[PDB]
């Protein structure tokens, strides 16, 4: 609760927001690959 | 018998890769001081320099990612690097590790180009001078090395450090069979042995530099 | 008066002829031994102190560089400067160039002087141009230009940021600025 | 380098424990041999 | 091949997706190059 | 603490807490930290040390796979 | 090493025919001129 | 079996196209020594540019690796 | 950034000014230099040299023989004997010349002077194919 | 390199016959330990160095078994 | 707080002294050589440690360090105090 | 305090010169990559 | 049986192509390097044809991956 | 049976040949590379031959596939 | 039967042997880029020299494709 | 039978050998376009080396080919 | 038996692989005598370079010597 | 039988291998083109280099045809 | 029997991997020959790196000559 939302997640808000936005749009991708791979087998 | 050394590590049944895995940050001490240790003066000047290397090509859109550039390569070199020592289990050389390095960032990066910037991001898939009748088969060209970018990337350092290893441990087998026949044969072997880890350290290095420098070569194309 | 018109563009071309030599620091032969002094003067006296001062630099400088060890043959393209360094120096010379003053000194004049300076044979180790620098209508100061040989310039290090160089390319470039030197010397002393 | 010698206490354990040591390594040899070598016998 | 085992793959996933975009990029956040002095 | 207490209920009167054992830990790190590393003159063997735990417990999950590689029967 | 450098031809000899031939083709409104301001009249001794 | 016996055949030939990329990487090191002797003030924008084709190079080497393990192990 | 000094020995067409790009035709071929060229130094044989200006623009001339210099620092010196514009040169004059040369080539024995006469068939063809 | 004899010709050695009634004096006073219970005093700063000389001479004996079969790795059987 | 100016005083860059010092004793200074001579025994004797193409590839990564050490070692020492002297030599200029 | 004590705290308030932009460059490195 | 083993050889012998890809990038991007200490100020285009160069060459690479999968899994 | 067997088998021998187009387009493209850097002014003509010498080399590179059809589907 | 299966394996074996003139050709046109490029007054005799080296390369590989179709319907 | 068959895979794996005929007349050629386009005066002596290289390639490939028809129709 | 017999096959196909290092080591160390004969005074580095070159091109190499006993002994 | 079979195909296989003295003479006297074309004055000593370097490529290729005859009649 | 025929077969395949080698003593000296006739005066230094390079590429081709006998004698 307490020194996770302050020392995690306020210095990557900036990121985690922002810049990373398509990476996360990527691992979204990442994960239907990764599901889809697991499942055919 | 010979692939033992990338079959999932567990230690009293428990998944030992995921220590494996976080490990490596845990060698890169931070310290607010204004003059520090030894370890932390050298790693500072390697981020130092390692970032002016790979972001100084970027505009300011690109140069955001620097962060996230410069911990890609801090992170694969140095599980690169422990992956060298004995009876190590070195986590790059998993298809599945490599596969979530890659395809999250390329796609962002390819995104990235095709939320603004769209209509280069369009042109691109066909060269500027192209002639008339090539315009349509070469975009099927582009296109299909757009699709292969990703895979290439995992593989390119999937393999590279998996055959690496192997070679090792195989010469190593080698020098340990001619031991018991050839003392001056076993250190001929040695030697080859001597010279082809001096390789794998600095191909691993190499390795770290390179899946960095393409994804940076695809962000820049893409802002 | 016309000498001073033509004076300033061939002062140009004559000093971007050694910008070379300026900006990668040809730093001469220290170990060679025959040198090459070539002296500027005109055919007309009565002209003031030019041929005395140049004359008196050339005897004084040939007289040290014998005295050091190394073996000077001494040019003078003018009549004058010929005769007033001829009686003492006669053992020491190549060659001498008449009717030069009388006209402007061109480009055709300086290619000539190459020619009979390169077909002399003489393949000199390093040389010294001495002229008379135009500073301003009242005031002249004798000057000594350095010209370099083809093994000092190929064998200078700075030399090596510069690409596609050969013995072939360096030759030919030495050549052309040995008459380029000459040149903008000649057109330095008529004025 | 001078001499750092092992304490009288060390003599008195160390010497004991290395002759009982040694005594029965070699016993344990004679011990394990026999059947080791009747089972390289039995290895067809 | 046991990289082709996909049954282990979460295991190497989910650590890494930590290591590679929480604590490495924490600890470059307090890699700070200060201006220089005048 | 340890090397001083000779009774068991030292081993009952310490923390066993999730929070427990990660700030055993921290302080581990913290004094590993500052006895071999964080001090200016430091050695190599500040980062040696922690490879040769590294390998050895890399070697302790690497053993049931060697088991099958041993040279003599007994 | 061009054919005129294994002819014996030194680079100042080359620049003198290639200036003369280019003279030469000038037309005759500059050629005057022209050669006047690049005629030779050392003389050798 | 037959299966077997043409994975081995299939393996081999599949690892033969690992010699593009020897040929390859030799030529980009070589190319390398001769741009650095000719301005080798460009030193590391030339290295750069080394390490990038080196990489798109032994790229296509270890597909052809990969293909050579997909059929021996793989399937 | 570049420095071009394109001069005459008795005129000066440009003396440290900016142009983006020239080309030159040295005795080991033709080349463009633009700025940070490699440094090079060189000697021409008769030809065009294209100079284009940072506006863009050309201006073409006609050099003999000279001596061009790229140097580190970005400057460019080109110091031609016989720098002249297009305009100034005709076209049957040249082509005369050229195939009077030739015809003395077939007659001429002597080595240096048959070299000689190549050199002025040489320099008489960059010019005609250089007109038109 | 001659300093290994001289702390080895000094140090390890076996015992002289001297020193067996001493051998058995500290015998009898670690069993006289055992005996009593005063090893639950001990802090383990000493419990641990008498368990690091324990495997010390443990270590020993199977040193002896090694020189029992004449070889290292393994019985060569 | 300022920081000590020396480490622990490890030997043989993976014991630290308090070992010796703290078997010293008990064994005297031979003791833990002995110690560790007679573990390493136990160890390829009871094949808890296989002897393996992994041993060859240790002792190639072995040699590799501890030249890599023996070599460039100091100098990589003298880098990093250099970076710190120069820096505090700025910052005392700059006052 | 000698700048060996010094926290870049510390010294950003003593040399307020030196405090990065962090509202010029809101990411890592905070400054530019040319300057890094 | 017969086929599956056939396959798998094709595969091998059809992946072998991709030799050629891995020399024609490998000389592509050392003549980038080359070209490049040659006249540093035109980088920006030369990395474009670099570029260009490259996809043309890995294309035929990929092409001969593509018959190795079609011969594969496809028929 | 036998025949598909060794269709299979022909198709991929056939397809290794455009190793062959791949690093001719390489070779062509480096080549434009330093010819470029070299007389940046020439830029269009010398284009103009890249995409020709492209087009005979990957022509070639075709032809291989051809057959490679030829002999998987045709006969 | 046996005759044509190995018909089939030995079109695709002899076709292989194209990949040397897509390579020459590669050479040939890059090599005339760069000629170009150094001395563009001689464009005309270049390109007669570049034909005639395309002539002779390509030559040979026709001469693979003809055994090619020699041993696919010949014999 | 067997013996014709392999007869025919090994004609055209000999005749694979003309690429290496076919790419050294590629470079024979080029190189000559490039030492013409340098020094066009040695234009008769650079064309006369440039037919004594090309026939020592092609005789290298002719040899190939001879090994095939040896294999073909000899035995 | 069959297997035997392919994973002799297989291992003389894989080793084939060695002609690409063969071949880039030439060529890396051709470029070493032209870069050295260019300006001698950056031979230091610039056989420093060359051993780079070395170093990968034989690299491969041994990856395909690798996959030939990977098929001869190991399996 | 299966032997005289397996002799022809490993002959073809083996007479491959000169592919690669076709492709290195064609380079030596590609270089030698340039080199003459350089400093025709060295005529003589450039040649005696050709003879050499070309001595060197078709001794092994020579091999390779050594290697074809010792499988096709010695054994 | 089928494994003196792989065995065969096998060393065919193996030592087309001197082809590399070829190639690479090919560059070497063709490069050995331009980069005298640039410097004439290294000439010595310059031989030395020919040799150099030389032991090299030929290293790798006696590999595949070795891996040839490997299979054709040893096993």
């Amino acid at each position: 609760l307490q020194s996770i939302i302050k020392n995690i997640w306020i210095p990557m808000k900036p990121y985690y927001t922002k810049v990373y936005q398509e990476i996360w749009i990527g691992m979204g991708l990442m994960g239907f690959i990764v599901y889809k791979i697991r499942a055919a087998d | 018998n010979l692939f033992a050394s990338f079959i999932a590590p567990t230690i009293l049944g428990l998944p030992a890769a995921v220590l494996i895995i976080l490990f490596p940050p845990l060698l890169i001490p931070t310290s607010k001081y204004l003059i520090n240790n030894r370890l932390i003066t050298t790693q500072q000047w390697l981020i130092k320099l390692t970032s002016k290397q790979m972001m100084t090509m970027h505009n300011t859109k690109g140069r955001t990612w620097s962060l996230m550039l410069v911990s890609l390569i801090i992170f694969i070199a140095t599980t690169n690097l422990l992956g060298l020592l004995p009876h190590s289990f070195t986590p790059t050389t998993q298809l599945s590790m490599n596969l979530a390095m890659a395809i999250p960032l390329w796609a962002g990066t390819v995104i990235m180009g095709f939320r603004s910037k769209i209509k280069n991001a369009l042109a691109h898939f066909l060269p500027q001078g192209t002639p008339t009748p090539l315009i349509p088969m070469l975009v099927i060209i582009e296109t299909i090395s757009l699709l292969i970018q990703p895979m290439a990337l995992a593989v390119r350092l999937t393999a590279n450090i998996t055959a690496g290893h192997l070679l090792m441990h195989l010469i190593g087998s080698a020098t340990l069979a001619m031991s018991t026949i050839n003392l001056p044969s076993t250190l001929i072997i040695f030697t080859i042995l001597i010279l082809l880890t001096i390789l794998e350290i600095a191909v691993a290095l190499i390795q770290a530099y390179v899946f960095t420098l393409l994804v940076s070569l695809y962000l820049h194309d893409n802002t | 008066a016309r000498a001073e018109r033509e004076l300033k563009p061939a002062r140009i071309y004559g000093l971007g002829s050694l910008a070379l030599y300026e900006k990668a620091d040809i730093k001469g032969p220290e170990d060679k031994k025959k040198h090459l002094l070539i002296g500027v003067s005109s055919d007309r006296g009565l002209c003031g102190a030019i041929h005395s001062s140049i004359a008196k630099q050339m005897k004084s400088e040939v007289a040290t560089l014998t005295a050091a060890g190394k073996e000077v043959m001494l040019v003078g393209i003018g009549d004058k400067i010929r005769g007033i360094l001829y009686r003492t120096h006669s053992d020491q010379f190549l060659v001498a160039f008449k009717e030069v003053g009388r006209k402007p000194p061109t480009f055709g004049d300086a290619s000539v002087i190459a020619l009979e300076l390169l077909n002399s044979g003489y393949e000199f180790d390093e040389g010294s141009i001495i002229f008379n620098k135009f500073r301003s209508v009242i005031s002249y100061k004798t000057e000594e230009k350095p010209i370099f040989s083809l093994n000092t310039v190929a064998s200078a290090d700075s030399m090596s940021i510069y690409d596609d160089i050969d013995a072939d390319v360096l030759q030919n470039y030495q050549e052309y600025n040995l008459a380029n030197i000459i040149y903008y010397s000649l057109k330095e002393s008529t004025t | 380098v001078p001499p750092v010698q092992v304490s009288p206490l060390i003599k008195l354990g160390r010497y004991s424990a290395l002759f009982l040591g040694v005594a029965y390594g070699a016993t344990r040899y004679n011990y394990l041999k026999p059947r080791a070598e009747e089972e390289r016998r039995i290895a067809a | 091949m046991p990289q082709l085992n996909t049954t282990v793959w979460p295991t190497m996933i989910t650590p890494m997706l930590l290591t590679l975009f929480l604590i490495t990029q924490l600890k470059m956040l307090n890699t700070n190059y200060h201006l220089p002095p005048s | 603490e340890v090397k001083l207490g000779e009774l068991p209920s030292w081993i009952l009167m310490r923390d066993f807490s999730p929070s427990g054992i990660f700030g055993a830990f921290q302080r581990g790190y913290y004094r590993y930290y500052n006895k071999y590393i964080n001090v200016k003159k430091g050695s190599i063997s500040g980062i040696t040390m922690v490879l040769a735990c590294y390998v050895l417990f890399s070697y302790s999950f690497s053993y049931k796979h060697l088991k099958h590689e041993r040279l003599r029967k007994y | 090493v061009a054919y005129w450098r294994q002819a014996g031809l030194s680079y100042i000899r080359y620049s003198q025919i290639c200036a003369k031939a280019v003279r030469d083709a000038l037309k005759t409104e500059f050629k005057a001129n022209a050669e006047k301001t690049s005629g030779s009249n050392v003389k050798i001794v | 079996d037959i299966d077997t016996a043409a994975k081995f055949i299939g393996a081999g030939a599949a690892t033969v196209g690992v010699a593009g990329s020897g040929a390859g990487i030799g030529t980009v090191f070589g190319s390398l020594i001769i741009g650095y002797a000719r301005n080798p003030s460009l030193k590391q924008q030339l290295f750069s540019y080394a390490i990038l084709g080196f990489a798109l190079s032994e790229a296509m080497g270890l597909f052809c690796l990969m293909v050579a393990f997909l059929i021996l192990f793989a399937m | 950034q570049m420095s071009f000094t394109f001069a005459s020995p008795t005129q000066v067409f440009f003396n440290g000014a900016n142009v983006r790009q020239v080309d030159v035709p040295t005795l080991t071929g033709a080349f463009g230099i633009l700025a940070a060229h490699v440094p090079t130094l060189q000697v021409l044989r008769p030809g065009l040299v294209v100079v284009h200006a940072e506006d863009g623009t050309t201006s073409k001339y006609f050099v003999s023989s000279g001596s061009i210099a790229v140097n580190a620092d970005s400057s460019v010196q080109l110091l031609a004997e016989e720098a002249v514009t297009l305009d100034m040169l005709d076209l049957g004059a040249a082509k005369a010349n050229l195939e009077k040369a030739q015809a003395e080539l077939v007659g001429t024995a002597d080595e240096a002077t048959r070299a000689e006469i190549q050199i002025r068939i040489e320099a008489n063809e960059a010019l005609v194919k250089a007109l038109e | 390199l001659a300093t290994f004899w001289y702390y080895a010709k000094v140090e390890l050695v076996p015992p002289t016959p001297a020193e067996i009634p001493r051998a058995i004096q500290s015998l009898k006073k670690i069993v006289n330990s055992a005996q009593t219970g005063s090893f639950k005093q001990l802090t383990v700063k000493e419990a641990v160095l008498n368990g690091l000389v324990a495997t010390e001479v443990l270590m020993w004996f199977y040193v002896g078994e090694i020189i029992g079969k004449r070889g290292i790795i393994g019985y060569d059987v | 707080p300022p920081l000590p100016e020396y480490g622990g005083k490890v030997r043989y860059g993976l014991i630290p002294e308090e070992f010796f010092q703290f078997l010293y004793p008990k064994t005297g200074v031979t003791g833990p050589y002995v110690l560790g001579t007679g573990l390493i025994l136990y160890a390829l004797s009871k094949e808890i440690y296989v002897i393996s193409a992994e041993t060859f590839t240790a002792l190639s990564v072995l040699g590799v360090m501890v030249y890599g050490i023996k070599k460039y070692g100091p100098f990589v020492a003298d880098f990093a105090d250099k970076l710190n002297e120069q820096k505090l030599a700025q910052l005392e200029e700059a006052k | 305090i000698p700048f060996d004590q010094m926290t870049i705290e510390d010294l950003n308030e003593a040399f307020p010169e030196t405090k990065l932009d962090k509202k010029k460059y809101p990411y890592w490195p905070h400054q530019p990559i040319e300057n890094l």
